[PDB]
């Protein structure tokens, strides 16, 4: 989402182009759709007819967040026991899995008699 | 001799689900 500040008798005009063309909205505080890098939007404020200066904004994209890392393919025999777990950092984690395995933890509950 | 405004700036609520309402 953008914004502006309120400004008595004030109409506004959003543009995606320095130079004033290329406008995008006519709201005060419109959205952008699909942000996949940082971008750049321009505001126009124009009261009583006269335009104010162009007021640039750069709306900020925070980076992918990497895929979690895993222990490789394993193997255990029936009777032992399936221990998961992830070797990376984060707010919050969501397992699933198998017979209905479900976990938040960063080390699951082991499964302590691995059946088929 | 009025004066024609600018485009109140149309849209609508996102994407619909096919079947429902917007």
């Amino acid at each position: 989402s953008l914004s502006a500040g309120t400004v008595s008798g004030a109409s506004y005009a959003w543009y995606t182009d320095a130079g004033t063309s290329n406008q995008f909205s006519t709201l005060q505080n419109p959205t952008v759709n699909n942000l996949t890098n940082d971008s750049t939007f321009y505001l126009l404020v124009t009261v009583n007819g006269c335009p104010s200066a162009l007021d640039s904004t750069t709306v900020v994209v925070y980076p992918l967040t990497p895929s979690p890392s895993l222990p490789a393919d394993f193997a255990v025999c029936e009777g032992d026991d399936i221990a998961l777990s992830t070797s990376t950092v984060a707010s919050s984690y969501d397992w699933s899995g198998p017979n209905g395995f479900t976990s938040n933890a960063q080390n699951p509950v082991v499964i302590t008699n691995a059946t088929g | 001799i009025n004066s024609i405004p600018s485009t109140a700036s149309a849209g609508n609520n996102g994407p619909v689900c096919t079947g429902t309402d917007a």
